[PDB]
């Protein structure tokens, strides 16, 4: 299911829809001696917050069983457990060792704390704790600070909560959680946007700039694109993304401005003809007619209905309007 | 052919239809096919042992490949030359024990595993409650299948994606009198005349209320612009023939302690009927 | 864009295989039908203007706030401009009922509209009661004689409602 | 992909109008044609490894320098046969699609577009496939206007390799 | 929605796991019971204008005080929104009997009831008094059965219990 | 997630309407073929280590360049994952089957399938055979046509019920496509 | 210990909810089912040992190299510990039968058993192949009542699927 309407919820077809549905509580301060199958449910919960719904085989379970084996008596599940799960090779081989600093910065956000790093000072507070103490003192600060026991039990497993609107954030913040949580069947692995070995948020979770939400299962789902600079004095090059300012005498002539983002274009299906055309299949220069599929426009509005159409007679997948 | 209890059911022809544990062997063409078999593998003089699958087992096969066994003849001769045994003889279900193979009439050494009473074939089970009937002339054992014996080395050619994936029609389920109402909007309304708003529908009764303010049908009639100049005097008639009635003679049913009145005021559009009319009764003027 | 002869067959090239002598008796059927389904084009073509607009004149009837000042179809290029997309979505359902398969619909209306319309702030309820109207004037349209043989269309018409529903859920 | 059906479509959508009697009449003649189709894809399907076998063949018969010189473009070795028995398949399968659909579509979209780049990339000659094709054309078998349909696709494919 | 099945699916998605034996247990009470509270929504279905309004000025009828100056029976308007709200109330309990459980009534009526009816001063103790007025009214041979009775008064007093 | 009861009530909900009377006779058959439902269900995910075994398996056997070096379903780590890619797939089926409605098959699993697909660089050919596969395993196992297991039941027909659980497969294809 | 009332009861804990209309309708299905699993385990219980050394016979059949020195099935002693092992899963269904769920498998038979045998070196197919037996040799009218047979089948291959 997507949109807003039929159902009157937006959050569940956003892509919350298993998130939005457990509460997975541990109720008793010790497992009890004799039953295993509840607290066996509670510790698939934990992996799977935790690890970002990676996937963890027996013969790598089997190297966090002693932790395991401590919680069933002797300590917490939001503190204590997911510390000593944090500090083992598990979790440190591909969400710390695979990346940059602020990239194992952001996915500790989203695993630990459930939200997005909100500006720099996010970013920065905690580079500052692993420049001075190592790794085990910045896994440390994820818990340790004032936010963590404010909004989670200490009995509870985390949740996501960069969404909501009592975790006090900005609202670019609410936008840069849909980039990094896609729905319930995805991981940090399974992200086109970090691949396990990217920083997700680099550009736009430092200046806090906010993203157009595309919904996960839409029909321009596939949608990314690159980053480049575009002036002089940072030796960038023009031409590979479209601005998001609209800024002259094209703004409002024509009307007000939008940013259209389309995602699939080939070389079969360009003309007013329904099927391919037969022949050469590439001018000299071998170049392809779109050289790049995701391309992205700035349009105004009385362009706006003939673009839509100069879209999707040649294959392309509106991903997302944005009003500028 | 001829009646099967003509000869008793002492004919080799006439016994299996007696038996009826197979009766597709005879609602098919399928025992010309076994005979044939005996001929082209000279199995008259040896001894040899069948498995013939059930009613029941021809009816569990699958349409993807029930179809594949009428468009190949090929097909129907070597899986019903997989059901004939020449590896143990006139063999019993206690020699079929243990795990082992097994020779086919055509095809080849398909394994069976045989744990005491339970006995597979390979994608066949044995039911042991009628399989021990052995024929003493032309001398074989037959036991009784819930399944076909299908190799996995014939069906390589068959799926589900062929066209025999099954798809159900989805019906509409509209009344008759739900639209003739509905075919007048279809006209243009310079020809279609009052029939035009035929479409809107019966809205609940608080969305004619005066936030919502939705528009009944009769509006769009001329029945609301009834305003004329002229009046009846009504002092005119003889005394007895002017006749009202009240609605209900209650302070209570024609208004409330609220002002959800259905008989005074501007209340009186707030019914959860007459939201739309009959006005397809006239004409398409 | 594929109709519903091509799409069986991508999907037979995908596989590899040539098509089946099942599959060509049911593609005898889909032919077999064949004037039926030109009889439900034509006669959803031929009143096309008075579908579009008789069953927005019964929107503004139920729903009289999106003609008010402030409303979503106040003005006249507001206005012109809905009833331009009521015209949209009745043509490439046309397309989706010639062709036996909703690949044009949404390739070229559907995918896109609802990214449209919540930058627009076009009320999406409203819209899908609009396409919820022509849906049972054409699907009334359909079953009726009016010159074409007495016969049994209700399968056709159970295809061209399934295109109206799903022209809008694509949009609610 | 080109059909009756969606050609009607497409110019219909380009000049943005609905869908008129000159649209119905080139959907109604698809119709008509369709019997004469649809036997003739029927009966190629279920002869198609008779003459893919005698194809193959009947080029290493025209062109026996085929079946001698080596290399990997030839069909010398055995692997090199297999993968010309694979090559007339997929030249009389897009028959069988194109007499199903109702037109030049499943043979552009799938074999004709971009089929000189790779008969010159791999060094394959487009006079083994005429004869192969030719062979198929003399021997389906059909007869009247359900030849008529089969003989139109296969001289269509053997302009596009000439 | 919570439901029967939304339940039974939602602990075996949490826990990872098919459906098992005691999840097909379940829907097997959900036929059951079918009977019973389809016939309410029914009933329900058939006489819901009747029913609502009788229910509409039972509120008024024990509060006369809300036609008051500055109340929330003041105007023309303020009381076809207040006949329109009971009349949303009555509409989730058919289907509330339709689909199983508490489902429609969390989600739709009463989750974020106490912020709206506090910042718009709607008494809640008036929404109440026409869905108590409803819960005796039902005599239960004449309208409906017994266990359909049973199952109507049951989301009746969710209801009540879940604005007190 | 909406089962099948709570979907016409989400389509009455649009229009201020009441269920009952037209839309209520469909749910009673509902409940009338629910013994049905629950008898199929069972079927399913009694045999559900089987079956998805044997269409990794089959679909390994069609195609055998995916174990290669350069194959996705190449290392041990990489078999197992894709063993557990299709059991979770079968899982949410059932789920639908069970409800249904094809919401939780849409909501869980469907939206964002695709995108997961094209990250990992998982070929979307050949995870629409090992679907396919398990579509031919569920309607035999529906409709009592499995040539390896006999599973008793009642007489009758549930040529519905298959057409049903076959068209949530195909929801699966449409989506990573 | 999963059954249709630690289901429901845990599913309201979770949300801190009362027991709804939702909750007492899914102990009406224990109701309902209870009679057909309830004589299946009065069969297992007057019964079991025939049916262990039934199917203990018949791993012994398929797989008998068991009884090779240096393998799992050498003596006497190492023989009755199977008799033994296949003994305890026929009880832990008899509890899974007027439990009504999979609650006793899960906890005592299952959790933590591909770690043992893996350890042990005792061959899963083996404890396999005297469950698929009793599943085998089942025909639904004579052993049990119709409906007794599709419990009975039910938690059989909840413990094949289980150990394979
Ligand atoms: C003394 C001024 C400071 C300064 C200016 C500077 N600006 C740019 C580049 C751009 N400025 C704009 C802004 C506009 N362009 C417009 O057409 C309009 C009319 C509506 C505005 C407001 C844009 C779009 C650019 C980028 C395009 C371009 O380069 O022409 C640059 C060049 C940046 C570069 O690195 O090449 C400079 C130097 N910079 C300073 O240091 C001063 C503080
Ligand atoms: C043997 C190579 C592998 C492979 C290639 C493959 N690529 C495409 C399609 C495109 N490739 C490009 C890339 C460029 N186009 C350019 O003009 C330039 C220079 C700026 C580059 C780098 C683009 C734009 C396309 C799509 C448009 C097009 O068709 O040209 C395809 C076709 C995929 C399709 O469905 O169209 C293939 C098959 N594929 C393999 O399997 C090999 C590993
Ligand atoms: C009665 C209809 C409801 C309604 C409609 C409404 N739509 C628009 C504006 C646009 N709609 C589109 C969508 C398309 N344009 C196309 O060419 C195609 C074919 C592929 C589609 C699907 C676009 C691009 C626009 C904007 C451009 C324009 O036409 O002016 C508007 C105008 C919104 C505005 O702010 O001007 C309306 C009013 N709105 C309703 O209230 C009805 C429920
Ligand atoms: C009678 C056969 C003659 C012959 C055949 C031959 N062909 C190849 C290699 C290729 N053929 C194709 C053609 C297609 N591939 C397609 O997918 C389609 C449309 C469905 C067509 C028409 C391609 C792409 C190749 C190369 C890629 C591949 O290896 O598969 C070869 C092998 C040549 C090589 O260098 O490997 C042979 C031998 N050659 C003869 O000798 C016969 C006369
Ligand atoms: C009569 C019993 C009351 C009374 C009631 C009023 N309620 C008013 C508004 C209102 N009611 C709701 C809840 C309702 N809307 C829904 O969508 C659903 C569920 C689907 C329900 C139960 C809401 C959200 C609102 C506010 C929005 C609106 O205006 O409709 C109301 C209007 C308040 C106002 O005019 O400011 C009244 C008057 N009035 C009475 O006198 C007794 C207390
Ligand atoms: C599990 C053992 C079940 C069972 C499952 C079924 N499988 C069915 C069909 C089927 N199986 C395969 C894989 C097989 N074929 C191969 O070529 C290879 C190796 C490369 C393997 C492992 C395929 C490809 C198919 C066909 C899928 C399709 O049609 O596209 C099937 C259908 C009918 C039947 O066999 O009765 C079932 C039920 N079958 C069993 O007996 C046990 C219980
Ligand atoms: C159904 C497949 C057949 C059928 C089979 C026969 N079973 C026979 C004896 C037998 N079977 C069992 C196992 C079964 N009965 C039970 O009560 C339970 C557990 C509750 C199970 C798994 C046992 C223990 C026995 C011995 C006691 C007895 O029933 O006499 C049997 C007699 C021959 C034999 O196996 O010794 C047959 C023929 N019977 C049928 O009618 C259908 C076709
Ligand atoms: C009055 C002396 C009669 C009588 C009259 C009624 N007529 C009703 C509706 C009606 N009348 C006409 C004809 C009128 N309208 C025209 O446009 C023209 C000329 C071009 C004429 C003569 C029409 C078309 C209609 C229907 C449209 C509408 O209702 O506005 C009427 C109301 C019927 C009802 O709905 O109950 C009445 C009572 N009836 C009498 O008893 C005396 C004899
Ligand atoms: C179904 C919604 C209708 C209905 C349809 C029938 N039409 C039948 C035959 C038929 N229709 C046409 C017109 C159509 N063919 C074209 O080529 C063009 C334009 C290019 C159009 C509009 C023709 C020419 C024919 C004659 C073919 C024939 O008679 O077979 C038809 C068959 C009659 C029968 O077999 O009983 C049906 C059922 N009829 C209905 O009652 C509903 C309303
Ligand atoms: C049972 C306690 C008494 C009894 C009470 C009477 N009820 C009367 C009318 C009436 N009751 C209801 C509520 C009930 N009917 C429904 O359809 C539904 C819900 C769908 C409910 C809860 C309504 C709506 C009405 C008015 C319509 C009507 O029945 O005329 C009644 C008549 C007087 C009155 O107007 O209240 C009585 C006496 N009747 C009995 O026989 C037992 C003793
Ligand atoms: C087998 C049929 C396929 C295939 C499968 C692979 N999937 C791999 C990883 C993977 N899959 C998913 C989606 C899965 N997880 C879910 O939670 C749900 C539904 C709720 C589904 C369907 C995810 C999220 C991942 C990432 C796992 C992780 O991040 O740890 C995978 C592993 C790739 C790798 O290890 O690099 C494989 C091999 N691949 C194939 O080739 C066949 C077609
Ligand atoms: C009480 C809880 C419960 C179970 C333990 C299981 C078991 C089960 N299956 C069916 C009953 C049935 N199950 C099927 C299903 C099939 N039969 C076939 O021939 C096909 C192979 C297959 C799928 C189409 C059919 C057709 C019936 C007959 C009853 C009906 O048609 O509703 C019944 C009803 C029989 C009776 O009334 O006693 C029960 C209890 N299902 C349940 O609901
Ligand atoms: C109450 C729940 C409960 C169970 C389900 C079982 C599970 C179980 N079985 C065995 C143990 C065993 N299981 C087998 C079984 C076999 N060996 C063979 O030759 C065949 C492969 C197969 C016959 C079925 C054997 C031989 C042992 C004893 C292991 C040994 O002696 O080394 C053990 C180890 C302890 C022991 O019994 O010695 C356990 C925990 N036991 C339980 O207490």
């Amino acid at each position: 299911r997507l949109g807003t309407v039929s159902g009157n919820s937006s959050l569940d077809k956003l892509g919350l829809d298993k998130f939005l549905s457990e509460s997975n509580r541990a109720y008793t301060p010790r497992a009890q001696p004799g039953f295993s199958s509840e607290y066996e449910q509670i510790i698939s919960a934990t992996y799977k917050q935790l690890f970002g719904n990676a996937y963890i085989m027996d013969s790598e379970r089997a190297e966090m069983a002693k932790q395991e084996s401590m919680f069933r008596d002797g300590q917490l599940t939001l503190k204590d457990f997911c510390r000593a799960l944090a500090k083992t090779e598990q979790y440190k081989k591909r969400f710390f060792d695979s990346r940059p600093l602020y990239g194992a910065i952001e996915l500790n956000f989203k695993n630990i704390l459930g939200r997005t790093p909100d500006g720099l000072e996010h970013y920065r507070a905690k580079s500052a704790v692993y420049d001075t103490k190592g790794y085990e003192a910045f896994v440390d600060a994820f818990f340790d600070d004032g936010e963590y026991d404010e909004v989670y039990d200490d009995y509870t497993v985390p949740f996501y909560r960069g969404y909501k609107t009592e975790a006090n954030l900005s609202m670019a913040a609410f936008t840069h959680f849909f980039r990094m949580v896609r729905g319930s069947s995805t991981s940090d692995k399974a992200n086109p946007n970090s691949m396990q070995k990217d920083i997700p948020l680099n550009y736009y979770g430092i200046t806090k700039t906010p993203l157009a939400v595309i919904a996960p299962g839409a029909a321009g789902t596939a949608y990314t694109e690159s980053f480049a600079g575009t002036g002089s004095w940072q030796s960038g090059r023009a031409g590979l993304n479209a601005a998001r300012v609209a800024l002259g005498v094209p703004a409002t002539a024509n009307g007000k401005s939008f940013r259209v983002e389309v995602t699939g274009y080939t070389q079969p299906g360009f003309g007013i003809t329904a099927g391919t055309a037969v022949g050469k299949l590439y001018k000299a220069n071998k170049l392809s007619r779109y050289p790049r599929s995701n391309k992205s426009y700035v349009v105004g509005f009385d362009e706006l209905t003939p673009l839509y159409q100069r879209i999707t007679k040649n294959g392309g997948t509106i991903a997302s309007i944005t009003p500028l | 052919a001829a009646k099967p209890y003509e000869s008793g059911y002492i004919a080799e022809d006439d016994f299996w239809r007696g038996r009826g544990i197979a009766a597709w062997v005879y609602a098919t063409g399928a025992n010309k096919v076994i005979a044939q078999i005996v001929k082209d593998f000279n199995l008259t003089d040896k001894k040899f042992m069948v498995f013939i699958p059930n009613d029941g087992a021809f009816a569990r096969l699958s349409p993807q490949l029930r179809k594949a066994m009428m468009e190949d003849s090929r097909l129907v001769y070597d899986m019903l030359a997989g059901h004939i045994f020449t590896s143990k003889g006139s063999a019993m279900l206690k020699d079929l024990q243990g795990a082992g193979y097994l020779q086919p009439a055509y095809g080849e050494a398909i394994g069976y595993v045989g744990t005491g009473r339970v006995i597979k074939i390979g994608n066949a089970q044995v039911i042991p409650e009628s399989s021990d009937i052995l024929r003493k002339n032309l001398g074989f054992s037959a036991h009784t299948l819930d399944t076909f014996i299908v190799p996995k080395a014939l069906t390589k050619k068959v799926s589900i994606e062929a066209g025999f994936s099954p798809v159900t029609p989805a019906k509409y389920v509209s009344t008759t009198k739900a639209d003739l109402r509905y075919v007048g909007a279809t006209k243009p309304a310079a020809v279609g005349g009052r029939r035009a708003m035929n479409l809107m529908k019966q809205q609940p009764f608080w969305m004619y209320g005066p936030p919502y303010n939705a528009v009944t049908q009769d509006e769009y009639e001329p029945i609301s612009a009834a305003a004329p100049k002229a009046f009846v005097d009504y002092q005119i008639f003889a005394p007895g023939t002017v006749k009202v009635s009240p609605d209900s003679v209650n302070a209570n049913e024609l208004n409330p302690v609220s002002g959800m009145s259905k008989y005074i005021g501007k209340t009186q559009k707030l019914v959860g009927d007459q939201g739309i009319s009959d006005r397809s009764d006239k004409l398409p003027m | 864009m594929l109709d519903a002869f091509a799409k069986v067959v991508a999907q037979a090239d995908a596989r590899g295989e040539f098509l089946s002598n099942t599959q060509i008796d049911a593609l005898s059927k889909m032919v077999k039908e064949g004037n039926q389904r030109l009889d439900i084009v034509n006669k959803v073509t031929s009143n096309a203007s008075a579908i579009v607009t008789n069953s927005a004149r019964a929107l503004f009837a139920e729903q009289p706030q999106l003609i008010q000042p402030g409303g979503n179809a106040y003005t006249s290029r507001r206005m012109a401009a809905c009833l331009r997309d009521m015209e949209i979505v009745l043509r490439y359902v046309s397309y989706a009922m010639i062709a036996g398969d909703s690949s044009v619909l949404d390739d070229r209306c559907l995918n896109g509209l609802r990214e449209t319309y919540q930058a627009l702030g076009t009320p999406g309820s409203s819209v899908a009661v609009a396409i919820q109207k022509m849906k049972d004037a054409s699907v009334a349209l359909a079953n009726d004689t009016t010159g074409t043989p007495i016969g049994d269309c209700s399968s056709l018409v159970a295809e061209l409602a399934g295109y109206f529903d799903r022209a809008a859920v694509s949009v609610v | 992909m080109k059909t009756p059906i969606t050609e009607a479509i497409a110019t219909a959508d380009n000049q943005g109008r609905f869908l008129s009697n000159t649209e119905l009449q080139a959907v109604n003649g698809r119709y008509q044609r369709a019997t004469a189709s649809l036997t003739a894809a029927k009966a190629l399907t279920g002869s198609a490894q008779r003459l893919i076998t005698g194809a193959a063949q009947a080029v290493y018969n025209k062109f026996p320098y085929t079946t001698q010189m080596p290399g990997p473009a030839y069909a010398s070795s055995a692997i090199g046969k297999a993968k010309c028995a694979r090559d007339i398949g997929y030249y009389l399968r897009m028959v069988t699609y194109c007499l199903v659909v109702g037109g030049t579509g499943p043979m552009d979209e799938y074999l004709v577009a971009g089929l000189e780049e790779i008969n010159r990339s791999f060094d394959l000659s487009p006079s083994w496939y005429i004869e192969a094709l030719q062979y198929i054309k003399n021997s389906h078998g059909l007869s009247g206007q359900v030849a008529n349909e089969a003989n139109a696709y296969i001289d269509y494919a053997i302009n596009t390799l000439s | 929605m919570k439901s029967v099945i939304t339940t039974v699916v939602s602990a075996a998605d949490a826990a990872g796991r098919f459906p098992s034996n005691s999840d097909l247990e379940s829907i097997q009470g959900n036929i059951q019971r079918s009977a019973a509270r389809l016939e309410a929504a029914e009933k329900l279905a058939g006489n819901h204008e009747a029913v609502v309004k009788e229910a509409g000025d039972a509120c008024f009828a024990k509060y006369a005080y809300l036609k008051n100056p500055g109340e929330a029976g003041e105007n023309q308007e303020k009381i076809n929104k207040c006949y329109r709200d009971v009349d949303h109330y009555m509409r989730l309990v058919n289907y509330c009997l339709v689909v199983g459980g508490t489902g429609p009534l969390d989600e739709w009526g009463i989750a974020g009831a106490r912020e709206v009816y506090r910042t718009l001063n709607l008494p809640t103790s008036a929404y109440v008094a026409s869905i108590a007025y409803t819960r005796d009214r039902l005599c239960v041979p004449r309208d409906m059965s017994a266990q359909a009775g049973v199952e109507f008064s049951a989301y009746l007093d969710y209801l009540i219990n879940a604005l007190s | 997630m909406l089962d099948a009861f709570s979907r016409v009530v989400v389509n009455s909900d649009a229009k201020a309407a009441y269920v009952g009377g037209s839309d209520l006779q469909a749910l009673k058959s509902f409940i009338a073929d629910g013994n049905k439902r629950l008898d199929a269900v069972n079927s399913i995910v009694s045999n559900a280590s089987c079956m998805v075994s044997d269409a990794v398996s089959g679909m390994i056997c069609e195609n055998p360049g995916l174990i290669s070096p350069g194959g996705n379903c190449y290392t041990n780590r990489r078999m197992a994952a894709c063993l557990r890619d299709g059991e979770i797939i079968l899982r949410y089926v059932s789920y639908a089957l069970l409800a249904g409605d094809a919401s939780v098959l849409e909501d869980r699993c469907l939206n964002g399938l695709k995108e997961t697909y094209i990250a990992l660089g998982v070929p979307t050919n050949s995870s629409i055979r090992a679907v396919s596969i398990m579509k031919a395993q569920a309607v035999a196992f529906i409709t009592n046509t499995a040539t390896e297991r006999k599973m008793s039941f009642a007489a009758g027909d549930c040529t519905s019920l298959a057409s049903e659980v076959a068209s949530y497969f195909d929801r699966v294809g449409a989506a990573i496509s």
